């Protein structure tokens, strides 16, 4: 089992509320811990007028620029702008997008492109298996508290 | 009788018989005032000044205007700020931006302005809009807080055929905005 | 649908003898596109 | 359809909807081009540029003009020099004075000018006028020596009601000067 | 009395798309007064 | 008996032909030797289109400025411009105009206002009864010769 968490770097601060404007790291369309869940607790700040406006479109402006694999870089040229995918793999869903899926999306946080990365409360640790760096990251908890990765049991968005 | 009349159908890329100030320019057969961004002023006013009244004989003018404008916003829940048809002293230039539609500068009546305009506002302003939010049409005259404002539906993105004609004999202007249906 | 207004406005009293007429829109900490597709205007003074 | 139209009856002392260059100004309810003196240029051309054709669709325009002008000279045996209605590039200014009516510069065709005009000349010029002296009307086009000139009686001092309308479909202009009788 | 002229003038070929129209007179080593009393002008492009 | 003559000063030269432009001294309307005769041999250069244009009007432009007693200074403000008549006697026909009649008109020539003065071939001499000045004046003869006052018998316009 694994919960949902909002993973951030370290160097200045803010909270889930202040999100608007920032650059996000995603795993891919509808990938739960990198979208489904995030979009849930963000929806209120989206001002999304429902259909037929794509709920993606709403989050397409709210976030200054990001990487959401499988995103129409032709209509929403911004859900892909941060995508490390040099080539036709830009914003790709395949593995040719170094920031595709969990680790990649988290690695999007590592190279200072994104500020918040929605990747499972397991990745980051598994990823940065080095003591210091493990201490060099924060985690946004639903109650707008920036609790540490180790505290994910509490600092988790949805179950 | 003094009489000036012009009818523009396709605002070509060169468009000489007008004056563009601030941002505003022609585009795909159309005059553009603001390119859907943050904090920009747009206004275009035909080149020949027209004389409305006669001091020599205190006679006011009859005038009609018809135009199909469009306000298409990226988000139907965050429009701004407004579109307005103004009449003002020949040597006129972009006044305060923001929610003043670039023609006025004070909520309070400032006789000096000498500007009567019809405004189609799309962003409520506590300080001077009918407290109920409601987007609306209004008749401005040296203030910003109109003397009459009637609430109206945006139809974000649809063409709108409007027409306004004042009455010299009756000193009465009428504005009608009709969304094709 | 149509929306209309009628109001007695003593023009002579408010705006000069010679006036330029124009279109003007703006955008603040929010926005939208403003575009004009056509234009007519006939004014006769007696 | 693009359409501009203006009708001036009493050229008031302020007269904004025109451009006066060289000497020329308004006066007793009238536009004056030259004040009966030696060597002066006078010209006034309405402020809004009009577009005649369409490059986008090689379509020429239909246009009509009517006006009652007057040439009253102190002596009915020593008139000069001429009055002409010209059409020229927007950024246009007084060309050679004297017997060029301030619109041209060479007797010879100079394509560059881009000026077709109807001229009512009142002073024979050996170098380029129909050798028989005779004052006349003519249709100028990038020269000064017209392509057609028809002799005519001065009636020094009388009002004259003229009118000229070109044909877009037929590319044909017609000028008629009628002295009230 | 009236005096008239008709001549086929291919306007398009000679003067620009955008043109200002005007009145202009002059005076050399001789003169006369030139004055305009009224003015009309309606131009439609298809 | 007395003939008609065109009296001029001295200091530069010209002839009756070159008249146009100059300032003339006259005696008064229709006074023969100061108008009737002059206007006769000038008529050709007047371009006078006959009636109803006043033959005075024609000569009113041809001469830059002059003194012609009895001239409508309201319609022809130029046939009077040189008139020495300080006051309501300007261009007057009475004797209140120091340049009215023969001597006066000639005295108009004396104070360098006029260049040609049409005054009888007797005046000038009678006037300037001093040897030197008598030699200081010329006389235009019909055959465009500037013959001296003493030669008036020849240098006379009409009889
Ligand atoms: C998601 O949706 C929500 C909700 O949307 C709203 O509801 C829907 C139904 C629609 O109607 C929609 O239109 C609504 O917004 C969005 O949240 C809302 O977002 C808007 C847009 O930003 C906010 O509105 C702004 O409010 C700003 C702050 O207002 C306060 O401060 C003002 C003075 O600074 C004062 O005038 C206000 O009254 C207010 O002050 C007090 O506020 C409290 C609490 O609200 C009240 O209780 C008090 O009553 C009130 N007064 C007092 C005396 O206490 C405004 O600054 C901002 O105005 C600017 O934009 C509007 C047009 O959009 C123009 O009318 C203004 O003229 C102005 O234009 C220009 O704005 C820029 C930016 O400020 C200025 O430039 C900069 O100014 C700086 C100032 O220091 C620097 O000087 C800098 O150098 C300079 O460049 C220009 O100078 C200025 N021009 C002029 C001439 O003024 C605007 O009105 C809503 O407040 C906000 N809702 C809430 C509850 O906060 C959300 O954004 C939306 N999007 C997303 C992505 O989620
Ligand atoms: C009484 O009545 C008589 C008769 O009237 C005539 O007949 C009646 C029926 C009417 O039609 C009436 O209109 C007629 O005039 C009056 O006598 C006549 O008076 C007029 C007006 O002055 C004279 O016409 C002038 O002729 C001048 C000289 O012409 C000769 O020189 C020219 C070059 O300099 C040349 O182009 C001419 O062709 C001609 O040269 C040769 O002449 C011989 C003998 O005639 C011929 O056999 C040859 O064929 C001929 N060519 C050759 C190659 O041999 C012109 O200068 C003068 O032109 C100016 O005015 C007219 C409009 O009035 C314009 O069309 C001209 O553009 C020009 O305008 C401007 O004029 C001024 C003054 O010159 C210039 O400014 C000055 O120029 C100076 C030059 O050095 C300096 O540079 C100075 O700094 C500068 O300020 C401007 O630059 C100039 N502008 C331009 C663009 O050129 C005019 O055409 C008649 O010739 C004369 N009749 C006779 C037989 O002489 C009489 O005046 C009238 N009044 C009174 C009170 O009695
Ligand atoms: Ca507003
Ligand atoms: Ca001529
Ligand atoms: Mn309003
Ligand atoms: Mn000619």
């Amino acid at each position: 089992h694994y919960y949902a968490v909002a993973v951030v770097k370290k160097g200045g601060s803010f909270q889930l509320n202040e999100l608007q404007g920032l650059k996000s790291c995603h795993t891919g369309l509808r990938r739960t811990a990198g979208w489904n869940v995030p979009i849930g607790t963000l929806r209120p700040f989206l001002n999304w007028t429902g259909p037929p406006e794509p709920i993606e479109a709403a989050v397409a402006r709210f976030f200054s620029a990001s990487c959401v694999p499988g995103a129409d870089k032709g209509q929403f040229p911004n859900l892909c702008r941060l995508c490390a995918g040099t080539g036709e793999n830009k914003c790709a869903f395949s593995s040719q997008e170094p920031y595709f899926s969990y680790s990649g999306a988290f690695k999007c946080l590592k190279d200072g492109a994104g500020d918040v990365a929605f990747i499972r409360e397991s990745t980051v640790f598994e990823d940065l298996s080095d003591e210091a760096e493990r201490d060099e990251y924060e985690l946004l908890c639903p109650d707008n508290t920036r609790k540490p990765v180790d505290k994910f049991k509490d600092c988790h968005l949805a179950r | 009788t003094e009489t000036t009349s012009f009818s523009i159908t396709k605002f070509g890329p060169d468009q000489p018989n007008l004056i563009f100030q601030g941002d505003g320019y022609t585009t795909k057969e159309r005059l553009t005032l603001t390119k859907a961004v943050r904090n920009t002023v747009g206004r275009a006013l035909y080149s020949s000044p027209i004389h409305i009244w006669d001091s020599k004989t205190g006679n006011v003018a009859n005038f009609v205007t018809s135009f199909t404008f469009v306000i298409d916003a990226p988000n139907s829940y965050n429009v701004a700020d407004g579109f307005t048809f103004f009449i003002a002293p020949v040597d006129t230039k972009p006044q305060t931006g923001g929610g003043y539609l670039g023609v006025f500068n004070s909520k309070d009546y400032d006789k000096t302005s000498q500007t009567v305009a019809v405004e189609f506002d799309t962003f409520y302003n506590t300080a001077w809009d009918p407290s109920n939010g409601d987007r609306h049409i209004g008749i401005d005259v040296n203030s910003i807080k109109s003397i009459n404002t009637k609430s109206w539906a945006l139809q974000n993105g649809k063409e709108a055929n409007v027409v306004i004609a004042f009455n010299g004999a009756t000193n009465v202007l009428t504005v009608s905005l009709t969304y094709p249906n | 649908t149509s929306y209309t207004l009628n109001e007695v406005v003593p023009l002579k009293e408010f705006v000069p003898e010679w006036v330029r007429i124009g279109f003007s829109a703006t955008t603040g900490a929010e926005f939208a596109a403003h575009e004009v597709l056509s234009w007519y205007f006939n004014s006769e003074l007696a």
